[PDB]
RNA sequence: CACCAUGUUCAA
RNA sequence: ACGGCCUCUAGGAAUGAAGGAGGGUAGUUCGGGGGAGAACGUACUGGGGCGUCAGAGGUGAAAUUCUUAGACCGCACCAAGACGAACUACAGCGAAGGCAUUCUUCAAGGAUACCUUCCUCAAUCAAGAACCAAAGUGUGGAGAUCGAAGAUGAUUAGAAACCAUUGUAGUCCACACUGCAAACGAUGACACCCAUGAAUUGGGGAUAACUUAGUAUCUUUACGGGAAUAUCCUCAGCACGCACGCGAAAGCUUUGAGGUUACAGUCUCAGGGGGGAGUACG
């Protein structure tokens, strides 16, 4: 390892799903108006 | 024991090393010479860092060429450094 | 290095000399004897071109064909205008 | 050139010598020395090619030292004066020259990037210029 | 978390240059930046002394006065293959800095 | 035959005497790939990719 | 001279001088370029006006590599120069008169003969 | 003052056939009723007469070139070849 | 260089 | 140099040129800096030509795979698209991103040199502007290699992973977008002071606090009064081991993270316990 404690999953990951999630809100919004 | 440098007064072997610029007082590197042309046979006054063309006022030859530092004189050519003052 | 010098005869020109513009007046001063130097832009057409060669030739007035159109000839004599014929009748300091 | 516009650090200049009397073996009159920088003003050439040549060839180390006037000095009162300031003048022609070959050169961006830089120092300088009225009011380079 | 060597493990002070093109690993073929790759220049003999000698003792060519041909190989690895066949290996803190400038 | 060989090429005869059969409709070229004098014969690259 | 075409792949290396305390031999461009136009210009003028025949038995015996390597050491201080690599990429039209004048008395093969 | 802040020319459509085919036409629409320099007398007066053909207002000269531009990129590349080739020869 | 996954909650 | 008639005659009185900025000239310097064009180089793959015959490939071991309809291998070629090995360095260039075959070209750029010019024109910067690796997007090209997705074969309790054989989008080019990097020296810009040893790149110069304290080597009929070394000096650049001092320490040290509670050279950006979160709304 390169880095200290990441407290949770792997941050590039945990970024790519808040990404996903984001996309959805704004699908669902989308769908909405 | 050994004298003890003074920056009001440096020896002459500190000063002489240093940038012109650096000098306690600044001052340039260059001066002037008369040149003898090898073809026109006239004196000329040269600076010794000449970047343009320089001629002989007669045969309308080059008396140097220019370089990245000190202009180089024609071969054949005789120059005498002229008093700086 | 073919347009550098001859651009700054003509600023010199330009600036001190007696000069003309267009192939009707440069005709005119070949016709006169008063022309001393003509310069023909490289897009001048091939029978216009031949004709001021040709009156050049009979006056023996030298000929500068120039490296550019009469876009560029008209810039660097500092118009705002195309010029395909310039005619120098009097050279000033320029030495050209 | 070397800190304005590109991190440069170089010290290269000229070094003015401390005595400022023209030295004893220079015999030329100052009046002689006027009429050879308007006379090769004249000639077209500019006051830093003037001094140069009078540097190089005839001994001449400062016109001020000699005659108590700048170069520019002697044009201007002379009528011999260029219409641009040299600095600004060779600015523009080297901004036109550099355009001419972007015009042909369209994914040059380097010189494109030194393009901005060029045009911004020439408005700088204008800017200057107009200040201390060396430049006409409403004088703007055009791109 | 902590800088452990001062040029970051590669030849690449911090205003010399930005990118370095990086080659492929002599062994697995990982991309390294070439200044930050192992280097070894091997000079190998073709045979062993004990196979040369029996073809040189066959070859009219080869023999006392003539050499057999050698390879010639510039070997970069990444840093784990170098650690991996041995060809460096991890050292105390305090000899971390020597550095040799030719082969011994 | 008297053109070389690399040159961008239009209105090309198929036959020699046709007045001009290939690389006809608009933006469209042939290109000269070799030539052969032992045979007489040119090669070239017709614009939708073929080789006559 | 016999209309043959030839690429000659040329390399040399620079090597420092007997007292040179450098920890680098490295060459300045403009005298790389200058080798280069050297190197070129004499193998073409030594090459361009003699035959096939004439032009291998050049490369063959180092003729030319040692006028090479004579001429250009004063560019530029040489360990070595030689060429590494020459090629016939052009041949002219089949000639068997020129083929019988490059092999001269040719000797006799016995495969065909009885044994 | 603008008039329209995107669609330019295309605006004489309203709002049909799509963003894409609009964008995709104008800038051609622009290059064939364009003003193009004239290599002859220097003007730029070329104008487009039909798909293919150009004339010139200034010295009346008509050029077939370019469906909607005076020259294509490709015929740049093949007259910079021709003169190759020639001077080769 | 086949394949080695896991260890309940506090507190010694 | 001396003398002499006539004509013209506001014309020399302005601090200085910053070891601040901008220009100029020069070697026609220096460099994997940028753009354009023409060529070269083997290699990967493929294709026939010419030979051979039973395997080849791949792995920890195998299988998917190829193969008497001739695979693999061998020789010389041809085609196409990439790439520029060794040399390649605690080396160079560039504002950063980045940049490596040769030749011919187009504009630049820094440094050095100068008794050239000029005369405060500067430093740093909200707003605004341009550029910005990879991936990704659009339209045309191109498509050899590698290869997200996918497919098959292994491994495994499972393995839609790591390994193997493949393979789409891509990877390459033109034009137009995008402006999300550990875009790092995790270290803002300008300026001043600062001890020591050995190097390196580029350009120049020389061979009772003291009045001046050397030195060569090799090549040498045309990019040649040349080229490189040697000793010394110098300015500019990337750095190394090395005294103060500093720091929580690791460490930094004229290349500061030093010169700071003995706290003030100038400007500017960001931070105020950890999460929620760079999320929600606009
Ligand atoms: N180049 C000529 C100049 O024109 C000047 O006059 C111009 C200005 O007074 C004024 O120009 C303004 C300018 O003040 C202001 N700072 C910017 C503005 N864009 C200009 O406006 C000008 O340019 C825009 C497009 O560029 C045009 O749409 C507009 O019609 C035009 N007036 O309008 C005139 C333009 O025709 C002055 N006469 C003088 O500076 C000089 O002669
Ligand atoms: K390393
Ligand atoms: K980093
Ligand atoms: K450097
Ligand atoms: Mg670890
Ligand atoms: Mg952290
Ligand atoms: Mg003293
Ligand atoms: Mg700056
Ligand atoms: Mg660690
Ligand atoms: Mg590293
Ligand atoms: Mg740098
Ligand atoms: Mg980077
Ligand atoms: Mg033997
Ligand atoms: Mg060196
Ligand atoms: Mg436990
Ligand atoms: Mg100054
Ligand atoms: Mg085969
Ligand atoms: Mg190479
Ligand atoms: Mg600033
Ligand atoms: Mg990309
Ligand atoms: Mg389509
Ligand atoms: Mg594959
Ligand atoms: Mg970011
Ligand atoms: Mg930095
Ligand atoms: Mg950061
Ligand atoms: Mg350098
Ligand atoms: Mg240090
Ligand atoms: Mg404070
Ligand atoms: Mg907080
Ligand atoms: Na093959
Ligand atoms: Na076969
Ligand atoms: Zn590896
Ligand atoms: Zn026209």
């Amino acid at each position: 390892g390169t880095v200290s404690r990441p407290r949770g999953m792997r941050p590039k990951w945990h970024k790519k799903r808040i990404k996903r999630l984001k996309l959805r809100r704004r699908r669902m919004r989308q769908r909405s108006k | 024991g050994f004298f003890d440098a003074d920056l009001s007064y440096p020896t002459v072997r500190t000063e002489r090393m240093k940038h012109k610029r650096r000098r306690l007082v600044q001052g340039p590197n260059s001066y002037f010479m008369d040149v003898s042309c090898p073809r026109c046979r006239q004196v000329t006054v040269v600076y010794s860092h000449a970047t343009t063309s320089v001629e002989c006022k007669g045969c309308s030859k080059k008396l140097c060429r220019p370089t990245g530092g000190k202009a180089l004189l024609v071969e054949g050519c005789g120059y005498r450094r002229k008093p700086d003052h | 290095s073919k347009v550098d010098t001859i651009n700054a005869k003509l600023q010199l020109v330009m600036k001190s000399g007696k000069y003309v513009l267009g192939t009707q007046q440069a005709l005119t001063t070949l016709r006169q004897g008063r022309s001393k130097l003509v310069v023909i832009a490289n897009n001048c057409p091939p029978i216009r071109r031949a004709e001021v060669e040709y009156y050049c030739t009979l006056s023996k007035t030298p000929i500068h064909h120039y490296s550019g159109n009469n876009l560029d000839l008209g810039t660097a004599c500092g118009k705002h205008f195309r010029t395909c014929v310039l005619s120098v009748t009097n050279v000033g300091d320029s030495d050209i | 050139m070397v800190r304005m516009h590109g991190n440069g650090r170089g010290k290269a200049s000229s070094a003015l010598p401390y005595r400022r009397t023209p030295p004893a073996w220079l015999k030329i009159a100052s009046r002689n020395v006027v009429k050879m920088v308007c006379k090769s003003s004249r000639k077209g050439m500019m006051p830093s090619q003037i001094g140069m040549e009078l540097r190089d060839s005839m001994g001449i180390a400062q016109v001020k030292n000699v005659t108590g006037r700048k170069i520019l000095r002697i044009l201007k009162h002379n009528g011999l004066a260029p219409e641009i300031p040299e600095d600004l003048y060779f600015l523009v022609k080297r901004a036109t020259q550099m355009r001419k070959h972007l015009e042909r050169h369209t994914t040059d961006r380097d010189t494109k990037y030194r393009l901005i830089l060029v045009e911004s120092r020439i408005h700088r300088l204008a800017r200057y210029y107009k200040r201390v009225k060396q430049l006409p009011p409403t004088w703007k380079y055009e791109s | 978390m902590t800088t452990k060597r001062r040029n970051h493990g590669r030849s690449k002070p911090a205003h010399s240059r930005g990118r370095v093109k990086p080659i492929h690993c002599f062994n697995c073929g990982r991309l390294t930046p070439k200044d930050k790759a192992v280097g070894r220049f091997v000079v190998r003999r073709m045979l062993d002394a004990a196979s040369a000698r029996d073809v040189a003792e066959a070859s009219p060519v080869y023999g006392a006065n003539f050499p057999m041909p050698r390879l010639y190989m510039k070997q970069r690895f990444c840093i784990a293959c170098a650690i991996h066949s041995r060809t460096v290996r991890a050292r105390p803190v305090g000899n971390r800095k020597i550095r040799y400038t030719k082969k011994v | 035959g008297q053109i070389t060989e690399g040159c961008i090429v239009c209105n090309v005869e198929a036959k020699p005497g046709d007045r001009g059969t290939l690389a006809r409709a608009s933006g469209d070229y042939c290109i000269i790939i070799s030539h052969n004098h032992e045979t007489g014969r040119t090669r070239l690259k017709l614009p939708s990719g073929q080789k006559k | 001279a016999d209309g043959y075409t030839m690429r000659l792949f040329v390399v040399a290396f620079t090597k420092p001088q007997a007292n040179q305390q450098s920890r680098n031999c490295y060459a300045k461009q403009r005298l790389v370029k200058w080798l280069r136009m050297r190197i070129t210009k004499m193998i073409k003028r030594r090459l361009s006006k003699v035959q096939i025949k004439e032009a291998v038995s050049l490369l063959t015996r180092n003729v030319l590599s040692d006028a090479l390597v004579r001429r250009c050491n004063p560019i530029l201080p040489l360990r070595e120069l030689r060429i590494r690599k020459v090629r016939v990429v052009r041949t002219p039209k089949f000639d068997a008169q020129a083929l019988l004048s490059a092999h001269g008395t040719i000797p006799a093969s016995v495969e065909a003969d009885q044994r | 003052a603008k008039r329209t802040v995107k669609m330019g020319v295309m605006g004489r459509y309203g709002t049909r056939y799509g963003a894409n085919p609009r964008k995709r036409a104008k800038k051609l629409e622009v290059s064939q009723h364009a003003k193009h320099f004239c290599s002859f007398c220097g003007k730029f007066a070329f104008r487009r007469k039909a798909v293919g053909i150009w004339r010139c207002d200034g010295c009346s000269k008509t050029v077939a070139g370019g469906a909607y531009t005076l020259s294509t990129p490709n015929n740049s590349t093949v007259r910079s070849t021709v003169r190759r080739l020639r001077e080769l020869a």
